[PDB]
Order: C-alpha cells, then structure tokens, then sequence
C-alpha cells in the first residue's frame, strides 16, 4: 500500500522520490499530500456573460 | 606555427579598435568561460534588452599611471572604471539593470636591462577593507567608486582617527590583498604576471560573474582589477626609475534592461 | 562520471630521458600552473594508487553542524522588576568565525540549511526552589512579519510563521530549510551598495553601508520560555547549529588571514601580523 | 503494493 | 522489539510539519460536499482581480471614501504630476491594503508583472490625454513629464473605452523582491501626468475623478509564508 | 504500535550525522540555479593551483610584501643555500599559509606529490644556473650543494622560459602524513643553491628576486576533517 | 520507493549495500547522498586561451 | 575553574582490552565508542540542578585544544561532536579504520627520530617504541549548561 | 491537470506594433 | 536492499532466518555479521620448508 | 619605428571620423577608430582608415 | 519499488 | 531487493 511520488528538487548536491504509507483507516488522519491543482481566475477576473477578447474594444 | 605564429604575438579587435602585442604570455579566459549574452532560460527582466554591440564593446583606454620603486599597487572596479566611457557609460546610466563581460589589457613595457614583476589579478566581488576602527562597512559610495583613476594599495594600515568628519575611505593593505587575506594566495583568482624580462602585457578575458543574471551596475561592481608589484621595479643602478602602466578595457556582450531617465550619481 | 570516492591516478613507471621535451621549464606569467607529475622529472616505478579525494568533496568539507549563535532567555519570578527575557537573533553565519571562514573560501554558494538546536538551563539564585520542565518556542519571523515585543504578546500565535515548540531534556530540535535566497546563489561577498546616492538628493538620503544588500537579509529567530513565571528564576541558553546540506560553491578565494572585524571584510589595527619569524636558510 | 505518482 | 535509534528533532512540535495523527472521531459519517460557486484553488487568483487604490491618503482624505478619488480638472497643461507612487506593492501605503497588497503581506517575497488600470469618471463631454508612467529604479524619481516619458509608459486617450491599462513588466535585479521597503529590492516609480489637458464644453463640470486599480499578471508569484502586520491583538 | 527497542546512540546529537528532518518552509518556490562561472567540486582542486610562498619570514620582512621575495645576486659562486625549507606543508611557517597549507589545516592527514615552481624576476640580460633540491628525511639536512646534489633535484637554467618546476614525489613510510610537525611522519628537506652564479653585463642590476610557488599534483589527497588553528575568536 | 546503493567498504571482517527511503515531500528534508562528482581543475589551473602542452615550451 | 576534561585517545589506560589486543602484533578494525554518563551532588546542600547536556568533542592532532570550558573551539565547525543529554540512552558512534599505516601497530620496535652525530643528543632524542606523539588526538568533554549555585 | 507547482507561463518575445488592436484600452464597468 | 541469512539454531521449541538492512553509507557504521571464516593453523604449527608427514620420521 | 632594437614602446594610432572636436588628447582619440601599436620585431604597424563617409565620393 | 546505484 | 545467505 505504499505511495511513491516525486519531489520537485530545488537545490542539487534522475527523479528523487519519497514514500508514503497511510497508517490509519480514517482519511482525516492522513497528512496533506500537497499535490494540488491550479485553476484559471476567470470566474472572478472575467465573470462577464459575453467572452472578452483583449485586443478588441471591451464595449462595442 | 611554421608560418611564424606565436603565443607572444597577438592582435585583438573589438568594434573600431585593435590592440597589438609582440610580448604576450598567452592570454587568460577567467574560469574558462568566454563572455556571453543572457540566455532565455536564465533570463529575468522581461522587457526587450538594449544591446549596444560595437558602440560599447570596444577598447577604452584609462588614465596612465606610473610605476616606481615606492609603488605599492593599484586597483580599479568594473563596471565603475568604465562609467564615463563613451556609449558604454551612457547605456549604463540610462538603465536600471545591466550586465557585461570584459577584455582587460594591462600594458607595461620597459627594456632588457630593467626588472620587476606585476601581479595582475581579476577578482569577482573584490570587497576592500575600510580605514575605520570606529565604524565597520563605512566606506562611502564616492570613495568606493573612484571611476577610471582607480585607487591604490598601501603597505601600512592607518586608522582614521577623525571621528567628527571621517574620511570614509578604503585602507587596502597590500600583503593582505586589501581585504584581510594573504596576497600570496591571490593566484587562485584569474591572473597573469607582467614580468619585465618575459612579457610587456597582461590580457584577461572576464565573463560576467554574479549571483544573479543581471543587476544594478551603478550600485554594484562585479569584478575588481588589482595590480601589485610582486617584485619591485629596478633599473641599471638608477635610484628612481619609472615606467608607465596603461589599462585598456573593452566591454563584451553587454546588455541592459529597465530603461528610464538617466542616473545622475553623487560622485564627489 | 568521475566520482569523489574514485581512486586517484596510478603512477606509471618511467625511465631515463635525454630530449627536447622540457616539462620542468615553464612560465608562470601566463597565469597557468604547470600540470606536472613525478614521472616528468624523476624516474618512477609503477604504483597502483588506492587513495581518493572523497573526504574533500565540497559536500564532505561542509558536512558538519557548526555553532552560529547562542541565544539567552529566562523565566523569572512574577514579582521581578525586570521583564522576562526573550531572545531575538538576526539569522547569520557571521556572528561566529569557524563556519564563516570555511564558506568564505568561496564567493557564492547554494545549499539547503539544516538547523539543530541544543538547549541547556540552570538556576541562578542560591535558592532551594524548583522549576517544572520548560517548553521553549523558537519562532522564525521573516522580514516583514511583526517582531515580538513581549514574551507573551500576540505574535507568538504563529498562524503563518514556522515555530518549534521544544521540550527540555528531549533530543535537540531540528529542521531543514530549502535554498531560500532571492538571488540564484547566496553571495558571501557583495562589492556594492543597496543605494545609489543621487546629486539632486541629500547625502544622508542617498547613503547606505558598503557591502550590504537587504538590511534584513533573512529575518530573525525569536525564542521564549512558554511556561509562566516561576518563584525561582531559571536561565536558559539555546545554541544554534548550522549545517549546509546539498551544497554547491563558486569562485574560490584566499581564506581569511587576519581576525574577523565585523560582518564585512574590515580589519582591526594590531591584528595584521599573522605570520611568525623564521629565517630564510633555516629548516 | 505500490502506487506511483 | 525492532532496534530503533531516536534522531534529532525527536518529540519536537514544528507548526509547519505534515504528519499523520489518530482520528478522535473514527467512522464519523462526513457530510458530502456540494458544488458551491466561487471555489478558489490558489491565493494568486485573488491577486489577479482588480481592486481599487487609496491614492489620496492626505490627512483629511485618508480613511474616508475620498481617498480613492484622484481629482483632475480642465486647467491649462502642466508637466507636473497628478500622482506619484512607489512600486512597493506590499509596503507603499497606497498599495499595501489593496487585495494584492494584503496577500503579499502574508509572504516574504514577490515576483512578476503587475498592471494599473485607470477609470475616467468625468462626463461624456469631457476629453483628455494622460500619460501613465513606470520608471524602473536607480535614477531620480520622475517629477516632470520629461523624465517620466523616458521610462515605460502608456499615453491614454479618454473616450468610449472608459479605462486604460499600463502593465508594469517584471524588471528586477533579484529573482524575487522583498515585501517590505528595501533599497536593494526596490521596484521604481509609478506616476501619472497630463499629456494634453482635460477639455470640457460649457455647462459641464470642470473637475472630475479618476479611479485606479491594481492587479497581478499571470506571471506573478509569492513565497515564504509569514504573518502579517495588518492585524493584531493587543491584550 | 510496532514493537520497537531503543538502541544506544538514541537521542544524541552527533554534529557529523546525516539524517532527514522536517522542512520548516514546505512548498517553497526555490529560485533555480544559473550557470555561474568558477564552480568548484573538490577542495583539492584549489590545492592544485600555484600560490606564492612567503619564504623570507625574517623579523623585518615577515607580514610585509618582502616576505615573498628571495633575493639573489651576481656574487661569486658559493655552495651555500639560497633558502632552506622543511617539507611540512601544513606546519612549516613558510608553507602553512599558502592555499595548499590552508586547506591542509582543515584535515589531519595528507598524502601525494607536490611541486615547487620558481620564477626568475631579474632582467633579460641576467643569466644563471641554480640547483633546486629535495632530500627525503633521515640524514643531515643539506647545508651544502654537495649534499643536496645527492637527493632529488632539478638544475635550473635561467632563460626565456622564465620558470622552473621541481616535483617533490610522494616518498613516505606511512600511507598518509600528519598535518602537524611530527618526526615519525616527517617529509624531508627543500633547498635551493647556486649551480654556477648569476651573471649580468654592465648597466644591469646585480641583485634580483626570485619568487616561488607550491601546488599539489593530481595524486594528492587529504583526510580526517578537523578545525584549523588559523582562525580564532577569543571572546 | 527504496534506493539501494553500495558502500565503499574500508576495513573488512561481495558488494555491501545500504538502503535509503525519503520520508518527506521536500527535497530540502533529505539527507546528503555523498554521491558526488569530481572535475578537472583546469578552469583554475590552466585558464589560458591556447591549450598547454607540458612537454613543450610554455612560451613560443 | 569549571572543570572540563581532555583525554588522549588510547586503549592503554586500562588493562583488560589492552591485554586481549596484545595477543597480536598488528590489527585492523572499525571502532565503536559507547559513552556512559553519570552525575552526582558533592556539597551537603539541598539545592537542585536542571538536566545537563554534555559535549564530547573529538579534537584530532592539529586542531585547537580547548583551554576553557566555554572558549571558541567548542563551536566545532569541522571537528565531530556529540551533544549528549543526561538520562538518555548512552551515546554511541562508529569510526572507520583511521590508521596512517595499513594496520594498527600494537608494538613498534623503533624510534620516531634518528639521532645524528652532527646534531646534539637532546636534539636527536625520542622515546623508545613511540611513533606519532599525538597518535589519534583527544576527546574534550564539557557540561554545556552554565554555572549553577549547587555544584 | 495544471498543478500548483507547475512553472508559470513564459514571456514570449514581442516587437513594435501599429494596429487597430487595442489591449490597453478597456472598460472596468463591465466588472472584468 | 535487505540481507537474509540463517541462524544456527541451538535449542529448538525448517531453516530459521533473520533480516538485516544497513541504514548508513559508511561500512564502519554496520554491525558485525559474524559470518566468519576459519583457516588452517599451519603457518604457525607447521612453518617448515619441507612438508611434514606425521607417520614418517620428522628427521630423515 | 627607426629607433634601436633596445628601444621599446606602445603607441596609439587614431582615426576620428568628422563632426566632433578634433582629438588633441589620447582620451578623445581612443574613442574613435584606432590601433595600439606594440614596438618589437615586426618593425611596422598599419592602421586602416575605413571608408566612412556621408557622400558616395569626396572632393579632392 | 527499488532503485539501485 | 533481497540478498540471501
Ligand atoms: C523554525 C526555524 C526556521 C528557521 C528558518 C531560517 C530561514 C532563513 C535562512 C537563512 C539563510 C542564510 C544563508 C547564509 C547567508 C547568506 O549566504 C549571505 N549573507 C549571502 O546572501
Ligand atoms: C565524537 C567522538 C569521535 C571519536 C573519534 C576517535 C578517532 C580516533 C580513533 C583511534 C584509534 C585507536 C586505535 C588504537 C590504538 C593503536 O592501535 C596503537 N597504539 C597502534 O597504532
Ligand atoms: C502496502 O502498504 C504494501 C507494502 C507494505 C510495506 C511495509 C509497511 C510498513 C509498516 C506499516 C504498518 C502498518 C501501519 C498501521
Ligand atoms: C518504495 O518506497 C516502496 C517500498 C516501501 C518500503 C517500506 C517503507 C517503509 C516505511 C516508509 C513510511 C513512509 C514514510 C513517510
Ligand atoms: C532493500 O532494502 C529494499 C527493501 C526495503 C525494505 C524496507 C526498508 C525499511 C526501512 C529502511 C529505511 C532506510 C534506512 C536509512
């Protein structure tokens, strides 16, 4: 049940990996993976009904 | 070469300028790295750089100094020594950021009857020690930056005792390389020796060196040039011989970022 | 592909010579060191060399924790007139001399930093009162974050600053930190200023210290005893050990030859004569 | 056994 | 037992650690998520939203609605600044409390490009050309159009497209700047000038406001998490 | 829990240990390296560079520029030494502060071959033959050319190739020598003599300096890291 | 995710190996491998533009 | 003065291991050192002391030997040190075969110096059977805690 | 699939412009 | 990197084995295997140049 | 150079295209087209004045 | 699983 | 993986 993931190696001395085994039944007990996703800011930066083309006039 | 080519005879051409020499001791490329422009993978400021090419990457000759039996040595900082040199200096003061490599050519001829040996050292981050034992790190910008005239080394440390109006300048002691380390070890820095019986010049090709890809040339000097008499000038049986030392330096692959109005520094 | 623990080159057997090849003659003016080996100037035998340079790799040379500071804190009686002492230290390797000198063989470096904390305490007054086991809080306050003004003020909440709560008498505390520089390498030497003095501006306004870059380079460690005041006063010391792991270095320098005098390269009068007397023709 | 990411 | 040897760091509590620990409520029936609108995945998303700048922090205008209003008028052309601002997004008092400034005060280091957008709030009948400038650091801060012109700039023509944007491109010596006032990592100068002048017909207000907004570009990032000075709890 | 049994060494802090530990700044955005010139991978690289020897540590010449200058003159031939030096690269006062000597003072043991290069700094018109000698230990240290001749040596003819190198080959009983003065691991004697004499024409300086350099060969190594005595911090 | 490397065995009593597992996501938390490379000293010992042949005159 | 200890590393201050090794002339081995630490009160006081941390520093031949319990050498930038906490498991480290010969010599029938005729007898003299004066260096041990009212 | 630790977008080199494309002109009333 | 060896079982209650993993890069840190060899005493008990045949006269 | 073999020297030969103050000091002459001449065995040195002109031909 | 150097 | 003696 071991999970093997790669580290993003910053300062250097192949891929360096690290290992993780969950010891508990409850997922709440797990550490944080930090394997997170990004999204586009559009729902906040461009919430307009008609798609914005930045080279065009915003008002036409 | 059987067609006559020699280690001792060189010609260097950059822009509209050419140097010739007939008594060289080969030439040095610091850390084996030739100067280069900043690569995209290492780039940092995103604006289109200015790259003056031949307008600035050409040989500029600084004011000639004089070597005598009492000379303890001389120093210059780069880019500071070239801050007033034609379009290189202009490009430097008009931009926030700038990077540059250099060909440094130190010139000093004499005669088969003279003797003496100059150590010519190019030092990355050549931090020099101050004149004060009341305040450390106190050398003023104006005194740290002599421009083309450079500065000199001394055989004696003498602390500035004026506490009311401190000199705020360096007191670079020669056997301590002006920085608290022994001069006999300065040979770990890129160097050449002008030993008068052997050669009449030193040539050092310096890459841009720094912990950043580009930086403020006005705030920061990347290289220091230190010239010290390893063996004193001597001639025939004259008590007061003199021979000149001339520095000619060319910027190489220099590029600048962050264009605005020109910097007008307080230099005195 | 040559590794630090590989054996160095074998000596090859070499015999007498009489030729125009002149390895012994050279010219140091060129700036080069003559790459000679014994078989160039004497007769040698064949030797199978087993020695390696494993212990002088940059990593191995630095692979030791060095003390960089000693922080003092205490926990007094509540009745004292003097405030409970908490410590604030500006992170640096320049308050002590040994690691500083080793790093300064080079101009620039990159490394991950391992900090280990040794904590000791004692009684001060010739009392007979006791104290229960102390817990210490070592908070990293990066440049910009509120520095604690009192042993117990709001900053010790640490919602975002990293803190270590260390229990006395347990193994010395330890954390690692990545290469955190704002440059591509750490500069052991910065020949410059953080400000340009302008003509149109007053000299005071354009002034700054020689060789100093960011005033608060890396922030501070703030340490306190978390326990409340106790009738008997206890004083403690936190010794900080720095080890550079995963290290790279650039541009070699002559080592510091006269005593350090401040964070810069300055030297003090009366310390400038390291070398001792020895006669030219005396072994 | 082992997962790999 | 398996032979083990306790290492340094043993028994410490590092508040930034990331370990497993026992669950106090085993087999708890968790309520499922629902698809709530407005999910955020990264704090820099918030920094990319335009928030309004309190440009005018004069003693009488600060901490009032007026601090957000930059007053212009139809006066004869001058080469003197409408406003001057330092590019110190976490520490200059005009930028430090914008949403961008606020997020930057939870981090030690920032990097990337920014953008300033100005909104003209005069009447339709009002016209004008303005010059918006960014001078990278190291020279005398621009106090006259003549200097500001020489740096990065946008000449804004007022009209139907109400607003105009100047991008402050990432131009820095260091790979990241500090989120405090620091000379070594200084960012330079933002300023606005009259290029021609505001012109109005008769029967029209001769003075009006412009509003300004700052936001981060997609190349913008922060690092080294830290506590802010923008909140406290004395006692 | 997994049955474990704590072993000796548990909870100690060995300053030379090599363990993992928790990161205080998780997910930190590290600045990438750039290709800075002059990277060093091993301290022995520095030991292979020639640095200049402070041969003349007389009371008046020590701690001055003069200590690096060995004075020669055109005097009649003698069999008496120009200089005498012990092969104790970390402890003889003339070698201990060279870059080689300095690195050796961070280690307990050294091994391998070394080389001495001398630079003639007289005028072109000056000629001369010198004898550079290395006597392995165990006999009377050479004070006359007659003895020095019998050991390892190079007869140097002065001319266009300005410099000359004598290699001190690794000749030792032990596999490594100590970096302190020690009779059991003594290295022997370095010395320089006039082979003929310095000759000059008229109108020429009759005295001149030679400079000397030491560096390690490719078979040179050190071990057992230690603190140096070359720096301290009293108070 | 276990890494298995060999020890350079000094004093003796095949290849003896040792095992390493990284426990953390951040490479900064890793121990030092000591699996390091050597390089030639030339950038410091021979920084001259024209390649040096040691049997030849350094000056020609 | 606060007492710190300095010991020249050797197996010859005690007798039992010495006798066992001396069944042989030469040996090679890796060395495991284990440290047992005990403390007590001395004056018929009633004062207490908080738990002590000890520093065991290896000072190899050539490195500066500590002159005071608190001087600069205890920084240990390069010397290996063990910081041991009282009442925890006894400290332990290993060391490789560190001899400068291919084996350890339990017996050396010789001198470290040759007496020369041309030199004075004092100058050529040395002890019988002794090789490197500082064979392996020293261990320097101190209590890291500051002075305490009760000793 | 874009992760939190992915590098941000590269700056692409761009030259002089003279056109009807007006990126700099906008209208914040829209809410964007 | 696990090494599996057999125990010589003395008092009994197949082959019983035990497992060993080296945790450190330096072989000096390893425990002792006790997997040692024996040799014939001859270099000490029979160091004579001519091979000894025990049923024969030692002197002939 | 018609001095003796024993005489040494470095000279600077300059060409300044028109339009500025004619060089009366090395400092100005350095900024234009130039050759720094090292005196030695090759007795002579050449500076090329490159065709740099506004017009396609100059008047005589 | 296992890397091997 | 596993050696076996
Ligand atoms: C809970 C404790 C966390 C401690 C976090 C410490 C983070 C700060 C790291 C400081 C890095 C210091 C590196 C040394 C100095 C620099 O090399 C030079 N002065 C040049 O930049
Ligand atoms: C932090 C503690 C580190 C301790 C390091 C100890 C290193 C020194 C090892 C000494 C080896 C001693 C071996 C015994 C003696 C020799 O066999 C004989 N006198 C012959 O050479
Ligand atoms: C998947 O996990 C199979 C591999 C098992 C590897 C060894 C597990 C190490 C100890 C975990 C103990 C269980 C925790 C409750
Ligand atoms: C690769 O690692 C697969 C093999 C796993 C071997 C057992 C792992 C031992 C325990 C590691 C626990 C995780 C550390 C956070
Ligand atoms: C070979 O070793 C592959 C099998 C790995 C088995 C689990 C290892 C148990 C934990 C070892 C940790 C590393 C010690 C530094």
């Amino acid at each position: 049940g071991a999970q093997v993931s790669s580290q993003k190696v910053g300062a250097h001395e192949s891929t360096i990996n690290y290992t993780t085994i969950n010891y508990y039944r409850d997922s709440a007990s797990n550490a944080a993976s930090k394997q997170d996703f990004s999204q586009d800011p559009s729902k906040f930066t461009e919430p307009i009904k008609d798609v914005l083309i930045k080279t065009a006039p915003m008002l036409n | 070469e059987a067609c006559g080519y020699s280690d001792r005879v060189l010609q260097l051409t950059l822009g509209n300028s050419t140097i010739t020499t007939q008594e060289a001791a080969n030439s040095v490329v610091a850390y084996g790295r030739w100067p280069e422009y900043l690569r995209d993978s290492e780039a940092n400021p995103v604006d289109q750089p200015t790259e003056p090419d031949v307008a600035a990457c050409r040989f500029y000759t600084l004011d000639t100094v004089s070597w005598t039996k009492e000379s303890r040595g001389w120093w210059w900082k780069l880019p500071d020594a070239l801050r007033d040199m034609g379009l290189f200096g202009q490009n430097m003061y008009y931009h926030y950021l700038g990077r540059s490599g250099y060909t440094v050519h130190v010139q000093c001829n004499a005669s088969k009857f003279h003797q003496g040996a100059l150590g010519v050292f190019a030092v990355p981050e050549m931090c020099l020690a101050g004149d004060s034992n009341t305040t450390t790190m106190y050398t003023s910008y104006q005194n740290a930056n002599p421009g083309e005239k450079g500065g000199t080394f001394t055989g004696t440390f003498t602390p500035d005792n004026n506490q009311t109006s401190p000199a705020r300048r360096f007191c670079p002691v020669d056997y301590l390389l002006g920085n608290g380390t022994l001069l006999g070890n300065a040979f770990v820095f890129p160097h050449q020796i002008i030993n008068l019986r052997t050669n009449n010049c030193a040539t050092l090709v310096l890459p841009y060196v720094n912990s950043l890809s580009i930086d403020s040339m006005v705030k920061h000097n990347n290289w220091g040039i230190a010239i010290l008499p390893l063996a004193p000038l001597n001639f025939a049986s004259e008590s007061s011989p003199e021979i000149p030392i001339t520095l000619t330096i060319a910027p190489m692959c220099c590029e600048f970022n962050g264009l605005r109005n020109i910097t007008l520094p307080r230099l005195q | 592909a040559a590794t630090s623990r590989d054996a160095l080159p074998n000596t090859e057997a070499s015999g007498p010579t009489h030729s125009k090849e002149i390895p012994a003659l050279t010219a140091v003016e060129t700036g080069a060191t003559n790459p000679l080996v014994p078989s160039d100037t004497v007769q040698t035998r064949h030797v199978v060399q087993h020695r390696s340079r494993s212990e002088s790799s940059i990593e191995s040379f630095f692979a030791r924790g060095a003390c960089v500071t000693i922080m003092t804190v205490d926990n007094p009686a509540s009745t004292t007139n003097k405030d409970k002492l908490f410590a604030v230290w500006k992170i640096t390797y320049k308050d002590t001399v040994q690691l500083r000198r080793k790093l300064e063989f080079f101009t620039y470096s990159r490394f991950d930093m391992e900090l280990t904390f040794v904590v000791t305490a004692n009684f001060t007054e010739t009392n007979n009162g006791h104290a229960l086991n102390q817990v210490y809080q070592i908070m990293y306050v990066p440049p910009g974050a509120p520095v604690p003004e009192k042993w117990d003020d709001y900053t010790w909440q640490t919602s975002s600053n990293p803190s270590i709560f260390y229990t006395y008498g347990t193994a010395p505390a330890r954390i690692s930190v990545p290469y955190v520089g704002i440059s591509n390498a750490y500069s052991h030497f910065y020949d410059g200023f953080s400000k340009v003095p302008l003509k149109d501006q007053s000299a005071a306004l354009g002034d700054s210290l020689y060789g100093a870059a960011s005033l608060n380079d890396f922030g501070i460690l703030a340490v306190r005893v978390v326990n409340d005041h106790n009738p008997t006063k206890v004083t403690s010391k936190i010794r900080v050990y720095l080890k550079p792991k995963h290290i790279r270095v650039w541009c070699p320098r002559p080592p510091r030859a006269v005593a350090y005098y401040g964070p810069g390269v300055d030297y003090k009068d009366g310390t400038l004569t390291p070398l001792s007397t020895k006669d030219l023709t005396t072994y | 056994g082992s997962s790999s990411t | 037992g398996l032979p083990v040897m306790n290492t340094p760091g043993s028994n410490q509590y590092l508040t930034a650690d990331n370990f497993q620990s026992p669950c106090a409520l085993p087999e708890f029936d968790v309520t499922p998520p629902i698809d709530i609108p407005g999910e955020v995945k990264n704090m820099m998303e918030l920094a990319e939203i335009d928030t309004m700048i309190p440009f005018d922090l004069s003693a009488t205008k600060k901490n009032t609605m007026e601090m957000y209003r930059v007053r212009l008028s139809d006066k004869p052309h001058t080469d003197d600044p409408i406003l001057c601002l330092s590019l110190s997004p976490a520490s200059d008092p005009r930028l430090s409390h914008t949403m961008l400034g606020e997020i930057l005060n939870y981090y030690t280091h920032w990097a990337g490009s920014l953008k300033f957008t100005f909104l003209f709030c005069g009447s339709m009948m009002a016209t004008g050309k303005l010059l918006v400038s960014y001078a990278p650091p190291g020279a005398d801060p621009p106090k006259k159009r003549k200097e500001a012109m020489l740096g990065t700039h946008v000449i804004w023509d007022i009209g139907l497209q109400s607003s105009c944007t100047m991008v402050v491109p990432w131009i820095s010596n260091t790979t990241y700047r500090q989120t405090i006032d620091d000379s070594f990592t200084e960012g330079g100068y933002i300023s606005v000038f009259y290029q021609t002048r505001i012109v109005v017909p008769l029967s029209t207000p001769r003075e009006m406001d412009i509003l300004g907004f700052v936001s981060a570009c997609n190349d913008f990032s922060v690092r080294l998490l830290r506590d802010t000075t923008h909140i406290e709890q004395k006692a």
